[PDB]
């Protein structure tokens, strides 16, 4: 019923840094939340309960604070065990659970531009019945980048489709692989065919095309 | 319709201090990001730093990082750039760059004119 | 120590129907209440409902309500969690939380020992095998410098799948992006690994994938044109 | 917002359960006051403070909100499953367990109304306009000259010796034994009034009489003391209300015995005796509260003080506070002297002091309510209203100074009823034109500054007039020479409007 808002929905800090997560309620719900750890692929963890005390179990690095209806988490070292996705809950009965949004913190690391790369399908998708062109970003962070797929000079919109990978443990950097995918009418339309992407690494946005 | 500002220049001693201002007119800039760029004699358009909003951090590039400082004035509508230790290998034309995207996906449209930073 | 587990989540039809057991071994379900958590891929937490053994005061969420129905045995030390006519919206991940009783300090503590939660799936396609395609570097253009070399598959279901490169070789370069729900129900992935433009014309890259359910093993060969 | 605000929007919240139906909103209703329930249960409540926590007698304090909590469960778990009566069952068990385990460690549940039952109690005294024909009647003998030059410019001197020390004493003692005082004082008037015998007598009645006429500020003090400051408005006017229903009440009461039911002056006072007697014992029923005004640091106020000392419509009405407050008590001080002298009756029941009292405190009220509604501009309106508001004050002062025929005196009582309309039109304006400017400890020492120097300057007129050395002016002549006062006054605004 009510609503639990969540700001810093993604953060990035390095190993050392004090972070903050700030989480609003809705109505003047009383010092009862709960902070919770959920680290990519296993099961969250009770962190922090009741806004201010801590848990039996996790490290004494990890506090709250209540401030009238706003709950604040605060890591002052952060241990690189500590990269995980944290969640916001109030709970005041048993029916009224509701979560936050989930805040993901990330690595500190500088801006790469991506090494923007297009593939165009392969002699078995022309004569399948579905052809699809694909464009990579390897190499690049953050990981907002926009791609608009320019076919006949013009933003194709509703056909793309993106997925973007997880954070390398070596360098600490993304990939992006946009798709997309079309009928054998990649053919009779013009003949180009590129995608456009931007990036804050990048001072004009790579654009990669190929012909035929 | 909006225009950036810059300032700053002058020829430095190897490993001196700068400070940098790009301020902006037209446009309220807390809801947005801002950024710098480099053009040095030889190469074209590289980068140096981004600063995204007030709650969040600043991002440096690979030869800035730790280095530089950037900081922000939401209330005066203007981005510093702390110049610490240059090196001589940074002979270059440093340019402004306003964002036009709340998602801060790199949509960088009104640039401005450049400073000139020279070395001994 | 106490714990939980859960089982009975798979792959359903959307307007089937699919029961879910929570076994709580340790403590009781009488002296502490249970709760359902759903976690959508790629979302965030979210509530579905819960039970108290004790007395039994079963409230649900509003996305569930009248549609899900919830029943905990406290002989056999459990809470089955029954779904009939289930959306498509519902393919998600489910946790059975532990959670305390007003008075006292078990209730101020939150969901302390979260389960590892089953995984349900709501789907009309049927299971098949991935359909590979090679994704050549097109050294004729942006040479001198590396190039990346790539494999598409895409047409199956359900959602595990592995691509390797030369059969475990070649394994420093990998970027295996996560699988990303096509429009038409079925899945598509992408895999690609960075090779420099001098050994692109000697070494001969092949690249295996493997499907577990549709036990199909496509090796083929990735090559410029 | 530690307990009180809590637990009132709790019993509002209750209320809102209680008379409402269609229960799908009271879900919400119900999660409320559990989250309200929950807030307060670390409250450390004021009376628990002064024990050491984790104490055995601590715990029913948070047992009381355990069970509270529980019957919450209880109400809610049943609302969820369509019932809705049985959430109105579980409301009154809520409501037995309030009454039970939470409200012994609550304060008090009548601290508004008490304090009415104070407001009103404590200005019962029907012989107070009655005193002056006490004094020239045929009981004590005493003559009109010696109650005009003697025994009131005492009351003037005292007057000024007790506003020096007892609003500092005020503000000191947290004002409980102030009250206390000023009943005992009242007490004192009284007894010297009965068993007087010469006019030190008299003059000692009159220091006390000054003392309670000094300490009429302590009272909405103890209002902002008590009351938390998110309810200070409704209770204040509440207690405003009290106050003035006590004043009209007493006026009644005075002219139904002295009039009406023939009540000879001994035992009018006598009944003034025992209604303040019952004032002193409901005055030692008093709480003492906690956060006085200042002693609960100068640089900061002198800071912020300094910030509209040069403001305009602030240093004018001060001026205007002061000249125009010794002027009006200046009169006020002698009209039952000239009544009794323009109407030398004999008999008891034609004294009607009271019934002019009972009107100048209508007329009072019907003009502080008339008040708060000017909404006209101080630009340039400032001295001509103020110049009209001298000139009419000082034309019904010289309607009071000529009439010496007996049976115009009727024409006399209202008249100067008008005159206590004509300052009190301009009571809470005068407020409205220096409280809104500064804060709250800025405002009680400009207001004390502001009376300190309005009795400097009545204290420096009856030094002048009253002196029984100096001058020794009947009364006659002290209302003209208060007529050319005022004039002088009228003279001055109407040079500074035009």
């Amino acid at each position: 019923d009510i609503q639990m808002t969540q700001s810093p929905s993604s953060l990035s800090a390095s190993v050392g840094d004090r972070v903050t997560i700030t989480c609003r309620a809705s109505q003047s719900v009383s010092s009862a939340v709960a902070w919770y750890q959920q680290k990519p692929g296993k099961a969250p963890k009770l962190l922090i309960y009741s806004a201010s005390s801590l848990y039996s179990g996790v490290p004494s690095r990890f506090s709250g604070s209540r401030s009238g209806t706003d709950f604040t988490l605060t890591i002052s070292s952060l241990q690189p065990e500590d990269f995980a996705t944290y969640y916001c809950q109030q709970y005041l009965y048993y029916s009224l659970v509701t979560f936050g949004q989930g805040t993901k913190v990330e690595i500190k690391r500088t801006v790469a531009a991506p090494s923007v790369f297009i593939f165009p399908p392969s002699d078995s998708q022309l004569k399948s019945g579905t052809a699809s062109v694909v464009c990579l970003l390897n190499n690049f962070y953050p990981r907002e980048a926009k791609v608009q797929w320019k076919v006949d000079n013009a933003l194709q919109s509703g056909n793309s489709q993106e997925s973007v990978t997880e954070q390398d443990s070596k360098d600490s950097t993304y990939s992006l692989s946009s798709t997309l995918t079309l009928s054998k009418a990649d053919y009779e339309k013009h003949k180009v065919y590129a995608c456009e992407v931007t990036h804050q690494g990048l001072s004009s946005p790579v654009t990669k095309s190929f012909n035929r | 319709q909006v225009q950036l500002q810059e300032s700053g220049g002058g020829l430095v001693q190897p490993g001196g201090s700068l400070r940098l201002s790009c301020a902006a007119s037209g446009r309220t800039i807390s809801r947005y990001a801002m950024s710098w760029f480099r053009q040095a004699p030889g190469k074209e358009r590289e980068f140096v730093a981004v600063a995204r909003r007030s709650g969040d951090g600043a991002f440096y590039a690979d030869s800035v990082q730790g280095r530089f400082t950037v900081s922000r004035d939401d209330a005066k509508n203007t981005v510093y750039l702390q110049m610490n230790s240059l090196k001589p290998e940074d002979t270059a034309v440093y340019y402004c760059a306003i964002d036009s995207d709340t998602f801060y996906s790199g949509s960088y449209d009104y640039w401005g004119q450049g400073t000139q930073v020279t070395v001994s | 120590e106490v714990q939980l587990v859960e089982s009975g989540g798979g792959l359903v039809q959307p307007g089937g129907s699919l029961r879910l057991s929570c076994a709580a071994s340790g403590f009781n379900v009488v002296d502490f209440s249970l709760h359902w958590v759903r976690q959508a891929p790629g979302k965030g937490l979210e509530w579905v409902a819960y039970i108290s053994s004790s007395s039994g005061s079963t409230s649900y969420a509003d996305s569930v309500k009248g549609r899900f129905t919830i029943s905990a045995d406290t002989s056999k030390n459990t809470a089955y969690l029954q779904m009939n006519s289930l959306r498509a919206e519902d393919t998600a991940v489910y946790y059975c939380a532990r959670w305390g009783y007003w008075p006292g300090e078990p209730w101020w503590k939150a969901f302390d020992y979260w389960g590892q939660g089953t995984l349900v799936t709501v789907s009309s396609a049927s299971t098949k095998g991935p359909s590979v395609f090679p994704l050549a570097p097109s050294s004729k253009s942006t040479s001198g410098g590396t190039a990346a070399l790539g494999c598409l598959v895409k047409d199956y279901f359900p959602e595990p799948v592995t691509v390797s490169w030369n059969s475990g070789a070649l394994t420093s370069g990998v970027h295996t992006f996560p699988a990303v729900l096509q429009s038409s129900g079925l899945y598509s992935l992408s895999s690609v690994v960075t090779v420099p433009s001098s050994s692109l014309g000697t070494q001969t890259y092949i690249c295996n994938v493997n499907h577990k359910p549709s036990n199909t093993k496509v090796d083929k060969k990735v090559e410029p044109k | 917002a530690d307990l009180e605000d809590n637990w009132e929007t709790l019993n509002d919240n209750l209320k809102v359960i209680e008379k409402a139906d269609n229960a799908a909103q009271v879900k919400d209703a119900l999660t409320k006051m559990r989250a309200a329930a929950l807030d307060a249960q670390k409250a450390t409540p004021p009376k628990l403070e002064d024990k050491s926590p984790d104490s055995p007698e601590m715990k029913d304090f948070r047992h009381g909100f355990d069970i509270l909590v529980g019957q919450i469960d209880d109400a809610l778990k049943l609302a969820n499953e369509g019932k809705v009566k049985e959430a109105q069952a579980a409301a009154e068990q809520l409501k037995t367990t309030r009454n039970a385990y939470i409200q012994k460690y609550l304060s008090w549940r009548h601290l508004v109304c008490y304090l009415c039952f104070y407001g009103f109690m404590a200005q019962i005294r029907p012989g107070e306009s009655f005193i002056t024909p006490y004094l020239l009647g045929p009981d004590k003998n005493f003559t009109r000259e010696q109650v005009t030059n003697e025994i009131t410019p005492v009351l003037s001197y005292s007057y000024l010796a007790v506003l020096v020390p007892v609003f500092l004493l005020t503000d000191y003692l947290r004002y409980t034994p102030v009250l206390l005082l000023q009943g005992l004082s009242f007490v004192s008037v009284w007894l010297l009034l009965l068993l007087g015998h010469s006019v030190a007598h008299m003059q000692l009645m009159e220091l006390f009489y000054s003392v309670t006429m000094a300490a009429r500020i302590a009272y909405s003090s103890y209002i902002f003391s008590l009351v938390r400051p998110a309810r200070y408005q409704r209770v204040a006017g509440y207690s405003r209300a009290a106050v003035l229903l006590g004043v009209f009440t007493s006026s009644v009461l005075g002219q139904l015995l002295v009039t009406v039911g023939r009540v000879s002056f001994s035992t009018l006072n006598y009944i003034s005796l025992a209604f303040l007697t019952f004032s002193v014992v409901l005055a030692l029923f008093l709480k003492r509260p906690k956060r006085s005004l200042f002693f609960n640091v100068l640089a900061r106020m002198l800071r912020e003080l300094g910030d509209s000392l040069r403001r305009p419509q602030l240093r004018l009405w001060s001026l205007w506070w002061v000249f125009n407050s010794a002027g009006y008590y200046l009169v006020v001080y002698y009209v039952h002297i000239l009544w009794n002298e323009v109407d030398p009756t004999t008999n008891s029941a034609r004294v009607y002091n009271g019934a002019a009292d009972a009107a100048s405190t209508l007329l009072g009220a019907i003009t502080s309510f008339a008040a708060g509604f000017v909404k006209i501009r101080w630009a340039r309106w400032s001295k001509l209203l103020i110049a009209g508001v001298t000139a009419t004050q000082a034309g019904l002062v010289f309607l009071l100074a000529h009439t010496r025929h007996p049976s115009s005196i009727w024409l006399c009582y209202a008249a100067f009823v008008l005159f206590r309309g004509s300052y009190q039109f301009l009571v809470p304006i005068a407020t409205f034109q220096i409280a809104s400017s500064l804060s709250k400890e800025l405002c009680a020492l400009v207001f004390g500054v502001n009376t300190f120097f309005a009795t400097i300057v009545k204290t420096i007129i009856t030094f002048i007039v009253s002196d029984v050395r100096g001058l020794g002016l009947p009364v006659r002549k002290q209302f003209q020479l208060y007529s050319v006062y005022f004039l002088i006054l009228s003279i001055i605004y109407f040079l500074g409007a035009m």
